[PDB]
């Protein structure tokens, strides 16, 4: 059975930092392809951040890119997303997704929702002024 | 741009197409310059070109559905492969195989990369049944060409799709190593007929890469270990020479450097 749990949420003020966690576990975690989605409410799903089963490769919205960074520990069984320096247009409630058919995910599908099987609760990031 | 291309499709499939295929695979796969014992071998990885390592194998149904199927030169050996807009791959062992994969196919939209390899006891788990209990032949390629070609819209299931690797690997990358089951499959195809492979067959799989080695490593033509193997009647016998696989085995991957001038 595969479970997903985000932490790290809550609020901050625009320029804020936030520090996120996925703790996934069952399944074979360290041969599955990741990413973190976000979805504010009247707003379109939009994808965030993706990182293969290696260390290294990855890819991101341009709007978060050099602002975000996504990565993973395959020994802990757990999901990053590190966020700097903050607007008010990151506020959403943040999902971490899992793919067990797959290690990685590149081109076009690597943006869909479609793509990745397991979803976690999420959680709620909120930036002020 | 693109790796060398073998075109085969299984409409009017006769034995007479099949073997042209199956030999222009050879072609493509080894130069034949380094033939050992009579028999080719494999180029060797180790200092191999990114642009030599694949080579191309599309197949075609009635149904004109077609896939084009990656194999590794080295390993005469499926890595993955392309459906219209999608292309996948089996997870790579190790860094150098993954850096070698985006080699291919590299203008395709979607890549994916399988959470699992493509050796037969992961394929054999995720399809639900062994080689044995999986049938060869005409009839079962031509479903396999679809079923790879649907999985990219959902249609396709995974245990289905396993099944339909191990059929492919076994009727190209096998039938590619060994021309005793390239025969195996043109009896089948001959006739029309389906069923699945015989304890020989599969232990021949099971011992292409100690052959390759026992080959190579012969003094004179003579092993310094048998191999044991069955026959159709799943019964054991021992191989101690190699002039008794020139009319089995194709082709052999690189163990070791060439012998002397003398044979």
């Amino acid at each position: 059975q595969v479970q997903l749990v985000e932490s790290g949420g809550g609020l901050v003020q625009a320029g804020g930092s936030l520090s996120l966690s996925c703790a996934a576990s069952g399944g074979d975690f360290s041969r599955n392809a990741m990413a973190w989605f976000r979805q504010a409410p009247g707003k379109e799903r939009e994808f965030v951040a993706s990182i293969n089963w290696t260390g290294s490769g990855t890819y991101y919205l341009d709007s978060v890119k050099g602002r975000f960074t996504i990565s993973r520990d395959n020994a802990k069984n757990a999901l990053y997303l590190q966020m700097n320096n903050l607007k008010p247009e990151d506020t959403a409630v943040y999902y971490c997704a899992r793919s067990t058919v797959f290690a990685e995910i590149t081109g076009l599908a690597g943006y869909q929702s479609g793509s990745y099987d397991y979803w976690g609760q999420g959680t709620q990031v909120t930036v002020s002024s | 741009k693109q790796y060398p291309i073998i075109n085969f499709t299984t409409a009017g499939a006769t034995v007479q197409s099949y073997t042209n295929f199956i030999r222009a695979v050879r072609g493509r796969l080894t130069t034949g310059a380094d033939v050992r014992h009579e028999i080719p071998v494999l180029p060797n990885r180790v200092g191999l070109p990114i642009n030599q390592r694949f080579i191309l194998v599309e197949l075609s149904n009635h149904a004109e559905l077609s896939v084009t199927l990656a194999l590794d030169v080295t390993n005469a050996y499926v890595v993955g492969y392309r459906a219209g807009n999608s292309a996948y791959f089996f997870h790579p062992d190790n860094q150098e195989d993954a850096e070698a994969i985006t080699h291919l196919f590299t203008d395709v939209q979607n890549r994916y990369t399988f959470a699992f390899g493509g050796n037969y006891d992961r394929l054999e788990q995720l399809a639900g049944n062994l080689r044995e209990n999986i049938e060869l032949g005409n009839g079962p390629l031509e479903e396999a060409i679809s079923a790879l070609y649907y999985y990219s819209t959902g249609g396709t299931q995974l245990p289905t799709l396993a099944r339909s690797f191990i059929i492919c690997i076994q009727m190209i990358s096998e039938a590619a190593r060994f021309q005793y089951i390239e025969g195996e499959m043109r009896t089948r195809i001959r006739y029309n007929r389906r069923s699945a492979p015989d304890p020989s067959v599969i232990t021949l799989e099971n011992s292409w890469g100690r052959l390759s080695t026992a080959i190579q490593e012969s003094n004179q033509g003579a092993f310094a270990s048998p191999i044991q193997l069955q026959r159709r009647n799943g019964s054991k016998f021992s191989v101690y020479d190699v002039s008794i696989l020139i009319p089995i085995i194709a082709l052999m991957v690189y163990r070791c450097a060439p012998p002397p001038s003398s044979q």
